């Protein structure tokens, strides 16, 4: 665990702040009494200046004794490259975080086409991580994937995409039924269900959102990741109105970015 | 009676020895130059305006004051000593040396 680096550093500031604030206390009572223009502040302000570091003092040695509580239990050119490597990755992260937001490019143009597999083993990839979506493919018509994922006991979602491409989605809840008489997916149906159709709206919205121009494996990372939050609802209130019915209906709206529950009137 | 010697190196070395064994607190130089007999210059006039004037310590009883100075103190014209208006202990000092001061300094 990493949290034993941060215990260490801040204990090592902590005793320097403690040397540092009995040599600032030494040296300020040194100095002696000042004149302050009239006897009455002259008076108050060597006091109040005094107190303060004392109780500074105090409070550092406190503060120390808390943490000390929560504390528990040929190379050289070696170590030399390794204590560069970590220097670099994190020089580049920033400098990769600070270039893609202010992007200067004003037109794709100067002066599609993927294997099954790819899409196949693109989805499975995804379907690694996060243990509670579980995702089916199929083809029933043509090159165009159909998309099952259930989320939890409260979600079912059908994806269509062209291509890799996200197309449409359509979300229900649990118990409502999925496949058609014959056994294959349904595609054009409704959820019978007003917060399940806002919520639809809500999926339309996100995928209009993401959208990169030349990186696609992305874009349906960020949306899996954006559907991912929705496991928690109906456990969570929005950060408006504090309640959780607003005319009825519970949060279900999760802002980009920033994944917390609203309600679609809080905005 | 006019020695004329010069001390031997035995002394030397062993008042080199000394400071390794006693610390040498500090020393304060009285002759504060501020006076302008020695800043007058032949045939150079100087134009002087109203207010301009282009570690302290009470020199007379050996007290020490703080970073800035509390109570208001008097400057000798001459030798440019300060020493305190005041002196804080009447009932209990040498009268036989305070009262050699009131008048003038040296
Ligand atoms: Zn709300
Ligand atoms: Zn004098």
């Amino acid at each position: 665990v990493s949290v034993n680096l941060e215990a260490f550093s801040q204990a090592i500031s902590a005793i320097q702040a403690l040397r540092s604030s009995v040599s600032r206390v030494f040296d300020c009572l040194k100095d002696g009494m000042r004149n302050k223009e009239t006897l009455e502040g002259r008076e108050k302000a060597f006091i109040a200046h005094f107190q303060d570091n004392l109780h500074s003092v105090n409070r550092d040695l406190n503060e120390l004794e808390r943490l000390s509580n929560l504390v528990g239990k040929l190379y050289s050119q070696l170590l030399q490259a390794y204590k560069w490597s970590n220097k670099l990755q994190y020089h580049a992260g920033l400098a990769s975080g600070l270039l893609n937001q202010q992007s200067l490019k004003r037109s794709a143009n100067q002066m599609l086409v993927l294997p099954p597999q790819y899409v196949d083993d693109v989805i499975s990839r995804i379907d690694r991580m996060f243990p509670e979506m579980s995702i089916h493919l199929s083809r029933p018509n043509g090159t165009s994937a159909m998309l099952l994922v259930t989320l939890g006991k409260v979600l079912k979602v059908i994806v269509v995409m062209r291509s890799l491409f996200i197309d449409r989605t359509i979300v229900k809840g649990y118990n409502e039924n999925v496949y058609t008489e014959d056994g294959k997916l349904d595609i054009w149906s409704k959820s019978n269900y007003q917060v399940f159709q806002k919520v639809t709206d809500h999926a339309t919205t996100a995928l209009l959102h993401y959208q990169l121009p030349q990186m696609p494996d992305v874009v349906v990372r960020s949306f899996m990741t954006w559907l991912r939050s929705y496991i928690k609802l109906f456990q969570a209130p929005c950060q408006r109105c504090g309640k959780f019915l607003q005319d009825g209906l519970p949060p279900t709206w999760r802002d980009f970015r920033t994944l917390e529950a609203f309600h679609d009137t809080c905005r | 009676e006019g020695p004329a010697s010069e001390p031997d190196e035995a002394l030397v070395d062993e008042c080199c020895l000394l400071p390794s064994q006693l610390l040498i607190p500090s020393l304060d130089w009285l002759p504060a130059s501020d006076g302008l007999v020695s800043r007058l210059q032949p045939k150079q006039p100087l134009r002087l305006q109203f207010g301009r004037a282009p570690p302290k310590i009470d020199h007379l009883r050996r007290l020490h004051l703080g970073a800035c100075p509390t109570e208001e103190c008097k400057a000798c014209t001459r030798c440019g000593c300060v020493t305190m208006l005041k002196s804080p202990n009447r009932t209990t000092a040498v009268k036989q040396w305070e009262q050699r001061w009131i008048k003038n300094c040296l």
